[PDB]
C-alpha cells in the first residue's frame, strides 16, 4: 500500500500510464482467483466495485460496454491502433465468454470515472509490470491480476 | 533505411530497418515475425500518437534511433 502509492507511473497514451518494477504479489495483495467463464473481466470489476465482494453483476459491467463504445470508441488508442470495426467490435463484446482486457479497461476507466490497474504476472508469479487505465493510486483503484496472458484475477490490496 | 527501435512489452528496445515510403504494417510484419505475435495482437505508438496500418511511416517523423512502442492487446 504505502510502496504502490509511491510509484510514479509513465504516462503513454491517453489515460494508459506504465510501470516496469518486480514485485512478490503475495507480500502486496491477496487474490481472489476468478473462474474461467470468459468474463474474467467482468467479474473482477463487479466483484471490486462493491465492499460485498462478489462477481455477480459481471453481466451489467459487460452491458455497459455499447454505452462506452458510443461515447470514446471512436478516440480509444487500442482500437484505432488496430484498426478495429466499431460495430464489428461492439457485437462480439457483449456476448457471454468473450475475453476482455486493455480496450475495455480504457473505456470503461472513464465511462464510470475509476481506475484500473492490470498487473502482469511472470509464468513464476512474479509482478514484472503493470498498465494503469486513470489517475488514481493503487490503494484506490481496481486490481486485477493478469495470468499467462489469458486470464485474470482479482486483488484485494494488502493490510 | 532508418533503423529505429520497438521497444517491447518487457521495456527492452530490439532494432528493426525501417523505409519512410512503406506503410506500418510492413514494421507489424517484421516485429510480429521476429518477435513471434500476432499482428491482430498488438499495435505501435510513437511519441504517444497510435500508428495506422496504412498511414506511410514517413508522416509519423521518425528519426534514426528513435523508440516505437509496441502495445499487446490485453484479452482474458
Amino acid at each position: 500500500v504505502n510502496r504502490l502509492d509511491a510509484i510514479v507511473w509513465e504516462n503513454i497514451e491517453g489515460n494508459l500510464s506504465r510501470a516496469f518494477l518486480t514485485l512478490d504479489l503475495h507480500a502486496f495483495f491477496n487474490v481472489n482467483k476468478e473462474v474461467g467463464d470468459g468474463n474474467c473481466f467482468y467479474r473482477a470489476l463487479s466483484r471490486l466495485h462493491s465492499e460485498s465482494r462478489t462477481s455477480n453483476e459481471h453481466l451489467y459491467y459487460r452491458l455497459l460496454i455499447p454505452d462506452a463504445v458510443d461515447k470514446y470508441f471512436d478516440i480509444e488508442p487500442e482500437a484505432i491502433g488496430l484498426g478495429l470495426n466499431k460495430q464489428e467490435y461492439v457485437s462480439k463484446a457483449i456476448l457471454d465468454g468473450e475475453w476482455a482486457g486493455s480496450l475495455e479497461a480504457s473505456m470503461l476507466s472513464k465511462f464510470l470515472d475509476i481506475t484500473i490497474i492490470i498487473w502482469i504476472v511472470d509464468d513464476s508469479g512474479t509482478i514484472i509490470s503493470a498498465n494503469r487505465y486513470g489517475e488514481g493510486r493503487p490503494s484506490q483503484a481496481y486490481n486485477l491480476c493478469m495470468v499467462g496472458n489469458a486470464h485474470f484475477d482479482s486483488l484485494y490490496i494488502r493490510v | 533505411p532508418l533503423s529505429i527501435l520497438v521497444r517491447n512489452e518487457r521495456g527492452h528496445s530490439n532494432i528493426y530497418e525501417v523505409f519512410l515510403t512503406q506503410t506500418v504494417d510492413t514494421l507489424k510484419k517484421k516485429v510480429s515475425q521476429r518477435e513471434q505475435v500476432h499482428e491482430d495482437q498488438f499495435w505501435l505508438s510513437f511519441e504517444g500518437r497510435p500508428m495506422e496500418d496504412k498511414e506511410l511511416l514517413g508522416e509519423y517523423g521518425l528519426k534514426p534511433q528513435c523508440t516505437v512502442i509496441k502495445h499487446l492487446r490485453l484479452r482474458g
